[PDB]
């Protein structure tokens, strides 16, 4: 079969501080020369891939030292000794044993890492001036929250949101949420988020 | 040193061809095998095909899905990589990544944004945000291609100002909103370059 | 915007012109009347005036009978008057109808507000008020020399403010260089390369290594510094058995 392989999706990183990122395989990437099959891979926000670290362990050269790689045939761990800004995007665990490579996996989401945030949940009606062309969208602004795992349901269902996610600042290091509900004519005639920055369900509406 | 530049961007509509041209410099063309990666917008890497090295045989393999209407090329002689993008389809609306290798994906290039969309060109429809009773935003949406700069007081306001990233609709538009928060009168003003469209708006609840 | 302005202008003249002269701003502006205002301040001893015709012309020659600079400008047209504010639509706004304002970046100057402005007001808005209102751009000036700018490069192809920023400081104890432009008459590279050359002199920061990139040329060795050699000595104080 294939050696469909999962990782710390969201795992959170702080300047200073050495970080531990891994990935566990369902079959063996040891070679018959003992040597791993994995490739840790780093996509800069915005910009190419690199090659961090290939044959499980070792660097490419121009990848600075900050990267170092081990661990056994399924389990593979990177850590990085010390964390900085290029360092935060995708990180990419891929396998060698079996090429055909349709996806490259969910990835690592890194982000710099700050104490739980408040999400400000701002529900805007859609303008007036919007409902002569026959459309409509209502924006639930999800702001200043961290991490990226709230979701907005659509009720009084859901099912029209669109997707908004955005970039992750430097003197914030927060994220904004776009559900873009476009709507139609008659339709037209509320919004609220599981963010764990708190608990009970926040419903505003419009 | 070493790099991988690429060319090939244009506008393709949904059953039309398409060249990615590949030119590395630095090393020997012949013994690394190409391969081209495509970065679906919202999500990371999705590996289209790769070309055997010319001494390992030239054996080309694409993705099942992309199997036959894409056509990996390569030359020495020039030192060249073609990427032929027959019959371009929605899914052909990505960034395209040059890879240095069918196992080992090295310099990744710089990245080609392909379009595929049925859409036209014309500028945005400015909608606002009414603010409940706070922030206060405009919309952006109807509106292609992807050139796109919205700031809030005409660029004197840049703490607070967010943009959001284009969303595209199952009808081949463009969706942005801007957003703005600081308590009160705020001005938008969205410049669309294809066709030079600038759309200002003034906002009350 | 300059296009359509000076499209739609063109019908104005035959009623309106304006002049420019170096003549002190008093006794101009107490001898102006039957329908003229000082268009632009350019100096204590420099004012553009924008008048009516038949009037303008012998200011101009009030100019020449006391014998100075006499420009009857052959661009002659109406602007810093109600000739041109009655255009409300063409002259006001179809002049710009796009704008992009940009933030402090490098602090430009505009003149109609006398001081220093954010880039948020150049418009349309903008040319309405150099229709309307006067230029004052000797306040504008002044406020050069309070904000630290004294060097200044004339862009055109003969120098004819520059030459009022040298009254600028013909009565102002901070005494500011206003570099020689082109002469009229000069439309050639070797005018442009001693207009760098005296820009330099005068203090004008150029780039040099942006000047040479085109001709390829080669570093060679030449002289270094020579140091004015003063006799600078410390001698050991004590004399034996004083």
């Amino acid at each position: 079969d294939v050696v469909m392989t999962q990782s710390p999706l969201s795992l959170p990183v702080t300047p200073g501080e050495p970080a531990s990122i891994s990935c566990r395989s369902s079959q063996s990437l040891l070679h018959s020369n003992g040597y791993n099959y994995l490739d840790w891979y780093l996509q800069k926000p915005g910009q190419s891939p690199q090659l961090l670290i290939y044959l499980g362990s070792n660097r490419a050269s121009g990848v600075p030292d900050r990267f170092s790689g081990s661990g056994s045939g399924t389990d593979f761990t990177l850590k990085i000794s010390r964390v900085e800004a290029e360092d935060v995007g995708v990180y990419y665990c891929m396998q060698s044993l079996q090429t055909p490579r349709l996806t490259f996996g969910p990835g690592t989401k890194v982000d710099i890492k700050r104490t739980v945030a408040a999400p400000s949940v701002f529900i805007f009606p859609p303008s007036d001036e919007q409902l002569k062309s026959g459309t409509a969208s209502v924006v639930c602004l999800l702001n200043n929250f961290y991490p990226r795992g709230a979701k907005v349901q659509w009720k009084v269902q859901s099912g029209n949101s669109q997707e908004s996610v955005t970039e992750q600042d430097s003197k914030d290091s927060t994220y904004s949420l776009s559900s873009t509900l476009t709507l139609s004519k008659a339709d037209y005639e509320a919004c609220e988020v599981t963010h764990q920055g708190l608990s009970s369900p926040v419903t505003k509406s419009f | 040193e070493v790099q991988l530049v690429q060319s090939g961007g244009g506008l393709v509509q949904p059953g039309r061809s398409l060249r990615l041209s590949c030119t590395a410099s630095g090393f020997t063309f012949g013994d690394y095998a190409m391969s081209w990666v495509r970065q679906a917008p919202g999500k990371g890497l999705e590996w289209v095909g790769f070309i055997r090295s010319k001494a390992y045989g030239g054996t080309t393999e694409y993705a099942a899905s992309v199997k036959g209407r894409f056509t990996i090329s390569r030359d020495d002689s020039k030192s060249i990589a073609y990427l032929q993008m027959n019959s371009l389809k929605t899914e052909d609306t990505a960034v395209y990544y040059c890879t240095r290798g069918g196992t080992l994906f090295d310099y990744w290039g710089q990245g080609t944004l392909v379009t595929v969309s049925s859409a036209s060109t014309k500028g945005p429809s400015v909608f606002p945000l009414a603010p409940s009773s706070a922030a206060l935003g405009c919309l952006v949406k109807d509106y292609f291609p992807e050139p796109v700069t919205v700031s809030w007081n005409s660029g004197a306001l840049t703490s607070g100002v967010h943009t959001f990233p284009a969303v595209l609709q199952s009808s081949g538009l463009y969706s942005l909103s801007s957003v703005v928060t600081v308590p009160s009168t705020y001005i938008c003003n969205v410049n669309h370059k294809p066709s030079n469209t600038k759309v200002d708006k003034k906002v009350e609840p | 915007v300059v296009a359509l302005r000076s499209r739609v202008i063109a019908t104005m003249p035959g009623n309106k012109g304006m002049a420019s002269i170096a003549a002190p701003a008093g006794e101009v502006r107490a001898r102006i009347g039957d329908r003229v205002e000082i268009a632009a301040v350019n100096g204590p001893r420099s004012v553009v005036v924008a008048g009516d015709s038949d009037e303008l012309d012998r200011l101009v020659a009030s100019c020449t009978t006391e014998c100075i600079r006499a420009k009857r400008l052959a661009v002659d047209y109406a602007s810093h008057s109600s000739h041109v504010e009655t255009i409300r639509d063409a002259l006001h706004a179809e002049l710009g109808e796009d704008f992009h304002p940009l933030p402090g970046f490098v602090p430009f100057f505009s003149t109609v507000t006398g001081r220093w402005t954010q880039p948020d007001e150049l418009d349309a808005g903008y040319w309405y008020r150099n229709l309307r209102r006067t230029v004052r751009f000797a306040d504008a000036v002044r406020a050069l020399a309070e904000q630290g700018y004294r060097t200044f490069l004339e862009v055109s192809a003969h120098p004819i403010l520059t030459a009022a920023i040298e009254e600028i400081g013909d009565g102002s104890g901070a005494d500011l260089s206003a570099i020689h432009s082109l002469r009229r008459g000069d439309g050639s590279l070797a005018d442009f390369g001693e207009a760098l050359s005296r820009a330099f002199a005068a203090g004008v920061a150029v780039d040099w290594e942006s000047v040479h990139l085109g001709t390829g040329a080669r570093r060679v060795p030449l002289p270094t510094y020579p140091f004015q050699r003063e006799r600078v000595w410390l001698e050991p104080k004590p004399v034996a058995r004083r």
